[PDB]
């Protein structure tokens, strides 16, 4: 019927000592095909061969493994060979392999230590997938600050995915910030700081409330101060709030105080409730030359004379840009044969939507000037029938192309944001294409989701067959994760548009979720597009913590419960939250584990490898135009399928026209006994097939919060991070 | 570099001139580095702007030269590796390398700019580096060489000399002793043998309207091609034979007789490869240890 | 006054390209070199942008 | 140069960075040669006049 078709997709950045998946698609007559990938280290001699049988219209994905390499980072020649009984094809490129470093991190039993105490910490190691990995670590040490390292452990091997250590600090230790440093085989190092100093345990914390973001058009401001105590009960006393504007006209050096205008309010923190106060920002001179807002509240608790300070809303943003509208679903691309609809949000200042407010949408290079209005949610869905030139510029405004009040006086700080956006059309030699309407947004996890697809088939299959097909891939973590297909009995000879796609969002997908879909046409033609779902930062192995409840009076009998995989381990850190009431911990959450990951999202081919140029030069003697006049030559600027897969992060070998037929340049040239506080529990526990349940010992005279951090690990489900049960 | 090799192989060398040449090598090396591309390619100007694209032949020349320089002085392997991957990128699955023409003058290049000849010069520069024939690039290149030689052999004309000569050298480096002897026989058939030596010219006189003087678009490349034939004859896996050495001696006599009083030869390419061939001939025949021959 | 210059040349096909002035003989030029001049409505001159 | 010496004396050295520094040394050396005098002295600019 038509030309036979093959297609191999593989990432550009390959990791070693592990598995990585690559997909292959095959179809159309002389199907006894055998595909083989050969990754070879050019300099010297290295070769990793892989084979696979290939049949009709199947998108099979094989997971090849790569072991460690001599060097750290290195390029390699990947050559794919397709052999059909009567056909042959071979194509290669430069794949970048990297002896990636594992993601290791430290967690301490405390954030601040006092003399004579033992620092207890845990070292965790992992891979891209969060399945725990056992490993021989060359070095881990505690360092004193002068470079007078305080302790050191060499060559220990992780077994349960983590290891706990302890070091007793002396009675007269050096004061300041100390540090735990771990060094991996690859030469990599990781630092986790911690401090050592003297301190009194606080039985209360001040908590104030002021607008997180204060702007220009503000005449007054709400202020409030409330103090949490033992069991969060109210505390009576005195309060002195120092709301201030910082960096004044003073020079700020040796005789001039950097401190700008300050307002000191004195309040009598009553028995029940908390204190409030309405201030006026007239004295702050919230205008052009003056700087930001620091609010140092100082609460003085009675019968102790204990004063404690808190630094709040330093970054209240007196933004010259007001009525800063928005966008939401602004498509980055379009087509010369489709009505694209962009959803735009409009907000102002702090982040509150503005309802029923007239706005103007201007579409240049398409001549689409229209009015609209902000609804209850400040959302507007504007559609534009696209039959126009290459690039379309779209802007939206509520004011006009100038700052309405005193723009160019050199002494003003007022502005209005202007929605600006540019969009390019895709290339389509077949004049047919696909475009997904995405739920481009904060995608949830552990849930299903449907994305809709629009296919405009200009004649569709010229001759071909009746069944046409679409193949989709949801790739993640600079790799891949899920794949699938779909097809349809095409209409006889028209451009049918609607069809949806369903995908689960269980896990195994980075914050980013890059979804692409491409439909193949037996005439040696293909079309496709991408999409972005910012997955919510959630983990694979579900995990949770509970406890036989809060009860006063040291009655040892108390419980803690943890739910995780049916065969796992769990690091439990129950901390008497007194030092934690004072200073916080260090980024312990799912988002932390995620950002510690190497290259969260792979976009664009890495640095060293440049590209895979072609040779199809279409330069005519002259551009060959008959009519008004002749025309010169010039390069184009539009998105392309090859660019879709490039921004996607991967590479592929095919035969069909993927890249735009770019021309070669011009050749021509010239009852109680106090126990140990500031902690509660710090240990490992085994998880049976029904959830673990430990019986903790309720301790005396320690009335503060009790943050319970649960860090579980299972070889099958991965890690887990569950909340801080505060058995107060 | 090849001058240094000639002197060291002939033993006519002193440390003074050696140091002088070493300084020259380092200087010219860095000056060449001042013209590369960000990717690793090379061009006439290149650096200080990115409104250009590199050349292939020049990159191959730089590669070969840097290899020999590495043999004597120290150099960075990263540059040769980058140039290598660049050439591979400019290669085709079936076809050979493309001539990304960005040169200033064709005099420096001792070739006819044909894609076959270009690809042949490239692959020989690659094989000059110790590279396994099972390697991908050389595999595809060898396919190009085999196909090109087949079409030029069955056909009455495939330029009749330059191509076949370079092809012979490439085949010699690969290991196809049979193909080597076959193409070598084809070359020997069209001999320009003289009174006490032998050589090969272009098609005896260019057929189409040609000439006027100054070697316009045709540098004559006779010394270089003859030296290429020499280097081919001198290559074998165990050690060369006797017959090849006799023919080598003949062409070597022609070569030394063709030298220029001003110095070197007619151009740069020929002087380079000629001295290369003479150096290898010295490494094979001349021996500083063998000093008791009795005839 | 005929100026057929588009925003973008509107060069459909594989790629886009800019505009330029032509160089070819025209009827208007035939009558110019002829020596005379004529008034007419028909398309005599080339639609020079 | 002194950095190389510090690393070699302390044993905290790898061949990769060694080659990198070697290239830097050769380049800076020649660049300095571009400022000497005909007699052998040195200045800010010197050469080219
Ligand atoms: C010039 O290049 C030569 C390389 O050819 C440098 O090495 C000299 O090379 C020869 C071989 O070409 C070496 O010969 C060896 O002798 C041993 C016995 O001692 C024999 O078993 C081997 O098979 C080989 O024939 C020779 O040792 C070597 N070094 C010398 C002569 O000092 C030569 O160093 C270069 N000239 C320079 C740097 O001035
Ligand atoms: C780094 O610098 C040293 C010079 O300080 C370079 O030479 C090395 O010098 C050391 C002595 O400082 C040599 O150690 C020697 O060992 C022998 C016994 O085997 C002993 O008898 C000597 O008294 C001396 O202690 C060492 O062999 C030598 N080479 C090395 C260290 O590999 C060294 O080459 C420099 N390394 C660089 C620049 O990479
Ligand atoms: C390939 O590399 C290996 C690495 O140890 C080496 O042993 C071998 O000699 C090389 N050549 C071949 C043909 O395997
Ligand atoms: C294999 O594909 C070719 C290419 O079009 C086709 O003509 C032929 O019928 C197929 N079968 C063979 C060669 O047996
Ligand atoms: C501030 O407090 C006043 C009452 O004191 C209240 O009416 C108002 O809603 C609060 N919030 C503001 C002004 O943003
Ligand atoms: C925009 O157009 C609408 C009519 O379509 C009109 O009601 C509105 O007043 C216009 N804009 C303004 C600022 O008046
Ligand atoms: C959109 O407007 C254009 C105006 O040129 C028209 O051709 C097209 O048919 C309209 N869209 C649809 C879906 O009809």
């Amino acid at each position: 019927s038509g030309k036979p078709q093959y297609m191999v997709l593989v990432p550009s950045l390959l990791h070693t000592e592990t598995t990585e998946k690559g997909c292959v698609l095959l179809s159309y007559l002389n199907e006894t095909v055998t595909v083989s990938a050969s990754l070879e280290s050019v300099r010297g001699n290295r070769s990793l061969f892989t084979d696979l049988e290939a049949e009709n219209d199947v998108l099979h994905c094989v997971a090849f493994a790569v072991p460690k390499s001599s060097s750290n980072e290195e390029v390699m020649f990947l050559t794919v060979q397709v052999k059909g009984p009567t056909q042959e094809f071979k194509k290669r490129t430069t794949v970048m392999v990297k002896n990636e470093d594992s993601l290791v991190f430290v967690q301490t039993d405390k954030s601040i230590y006092k003399p004579g105490q033992t620092v207890k910490f845990r070292v965790v190691s992992m891979d891209e997938n969060f399945h725990p990995l056992n490993e021989l670590i060359p070095l881990v040490y505690i360092q004193d600050p002068k470079g007078n390292r305080i302790a050191q452990w060499q060559s220990f091997q992780l077994e349960g995915g983590l290891k706990q250590f302890s070091f007793p600090l002396s009675s007269e230790p050096f004061q300041g910030s100390y540090k735990v440093v771990v060094q991996k085989k690859s030469g990599g190092r990781t630092e986790h700081p911690f401090t050592v100093e003297e301190f009194v345990l606080p039985k209360f914390e001040v908590q104030v409330t002021v607008p997180k973001i204060i702007t220009i058009l503000e005449e007054e401001m709400n202020v409030s101060v409330c103090g949490l105590y033992t069991y969060g009960k109210p505390v009576p006393g005195h309060v002195t709030v120092s709301i201030c504007r910082k960096y004044s006209d003073a020079s700020d050096c040796h005789g001039e105080d950097s401190q700008a205008f300050c307002e000191k309010f004195s309040g009598q923190l009553n028995s029940h409730g908390c204190f409030y106060q309405q201030v006026k920002t007239k004295v702050f001179q919230l205008k052009r030359k003056e700087y930001e807002m620091k609010l140092h509240t100082e609460a003085q608790i009675q019968e102790e004379g204990t004063v404690v300070e808190l630094t709040g809303r330093q970054s209240s943003e007196i933004t010259r840009t007001i009525t800063k509208l928005s966008f939401v679903k602004v498509d980055s691309h379009f087509r010369q044969g489709i009505p694209f609809f962009g959803q735009v949000r409009l907000v102002d200042g702090k982040g509150v939507p503005i309802p029923n407010k007239v706005i103007f949408i201007r579409g240049n290079e398409a001549n689409y000037y229209s009015n609209a209005t902000t609804d209850e949610h400040g959302l507007v869905q504007f559609s534009i029938n696209t039959t126009n030139v290459m690039g379309t510029s779209l802007t939206v405004r509520v004011n006009y192309k100038d700052r309405s009040p005193c723009y160019g006086y050199q002494w003003v700080s007022e502005e209005h944001e202007e929605a600006h956006h540019t969009a390019y059309l895709v290339f389509s030699p077949s004049k047919s294409f696909v475009h997904l309407e995405p739920m481009s947004h904060e995608l949830p996890c552990g849930h299903t989701q449907t994305v809709q697809a629009h296919y405009i088939l200009n004649g569709g299959t010229l001759l071909g067959l009746k069944k046409l097909s679409f193949y989709y891939l949801i790739m993640a973590k600079g790799g891949i994760v899920r794949t699938g297909t779909h097809g349809l009995l095409v209409k006889q000879e028209d451009m049918k548009g609607h069809f949806s796609i369903s995908i689960p969002v269980k896990s195994d997908i980075a914050p980013v979720a890059r979804l692409l879909i491409y439909a193949v046409l037996p005439t040696g033609d293909v079309i496709g597009d991408s999409a972005k779902y910012d997955v919510e930062n959630c983990l694979a192995n579900k995990v949770d913590l509970s406890f036989s409840p809060s009860q006063s009076l040291p009655a040892s009998h108390a419980h803690l419960r943890v739910t995780a995989a049916p065969q796992s381990v769990c690091a439990l850190r129950a901390v008497d939250q007194s030092v934690l009431l004072m200073k916080p911990d260090a980024e312990l959450s799912a988002s932390s584990v995620y950002n510690l990951l190497p290259e969260k999202d792979l976009t664009g081919f890495p640095g060293p490898l440049n590209d895979q140029d072609n040779e199809d030069c279409i330069n005519r003697h002259n551009v060959y135009i008959n009519g008004i006049t002749y025309t010169p030559v010039s390069s184009t600027n539009e998105k392309d399928m090859y660019s879709f897969l490039e921004d996607m992060g991967l590479k592929a070998f095919t035969n069909s026209k993927i890249r735009k037929p770019k021309m070669c340049p011009q050749l021509q040239q010239y009852t109680v006994r106090k126990y140990f506080p500031e902690t509660w529990i710090w240990d490992l526990v085994v998880v049976n097939s029904a959830g673990v349940a430990e019986v903790g010992v309720t301790v005396p005279d320690t009335i503060t919060e009790w943050k319970a951090g649960a860090f579980c690990l299972s070889e099958d489900a991965g890690l887990g991070i569950s909340s801080t049960a505060s058995l107060r | 570099i090849y001058v240094l090799d000639y002197l060291n192989e002939t033993q006519q060398l002193t440390p003074e001139i050696k140091s002088k040449a070493i300084g020259y090598l380092n200087t010219g090396y860095q000056r060449q580095l001042n013209y590369k591309h960000y990717d690793g390619s090379y061009s006439t100007f290149g650096e200080r702007y990115g409104r250009n694209q590199g050349n292939t032949w020049l990159t191959a020349f730089v590669l070969k030269t840097f290899a020999q320089a590495r043999a004597y002085i120290f150099i960075d392997e990263a540059h040769i590796t980058q140039a290598l991957i660049w050439l591979s990128q400019r290669q085709k699955d079936n076809g050979c390398f493309r001539s990304s023409g960005s040169l200033l003058n064709n005099a420096i290049k001792g070739g006819v700019e044909d894609e076959v000849t270009l690809s042949a010069y490239i692959t020989i520069a690659l094989l000059e580096i110790p590279l396994t024939v099972t390697h991908p690039v050389v595999r595809n290149a060898l396919f190009c060489l085999e196909s090109a030689w087949k079409t030029a052999q069955e056909g009455d004309h495939g330029s009749h000399v330059y191509t076949k000569a370079l092809l012979a050298y490439a085949f010699a480096l690969a290991g196809n002793q049979d193909k080597r002897k076959e193409v070598l026989k084809s070359l020997n058939e069209e001999a320009v043998k003289k009174d006490n030596s032998v050589h090969w010219e272009r098609p005896q006189k260019p057929k189409a309207p040609v000439g006027h003087f100054y070697e316009p678009q045709a540098p004559s490349a006779e010394v270089e091609m003859t030296s290429y034939v020499l280097l081919a004859y001198l290559t074998a896996q165990p050690a060369p034979t006797s017959e090849d050495l006799t023919s080598a001696t003949n062409i070597v006599k022609w070569i030394t007789k063709q030298q220029n009083a001003q110095g070197g030869f007619s151009s740069t390419q020929d002087t380079v490869v000629a001295l290369h061939a003479l150096s290898k001939y010295g490494a094979a025949t001349f021996t500083r240890t063998g000093k008791a021959a009795q005839v």
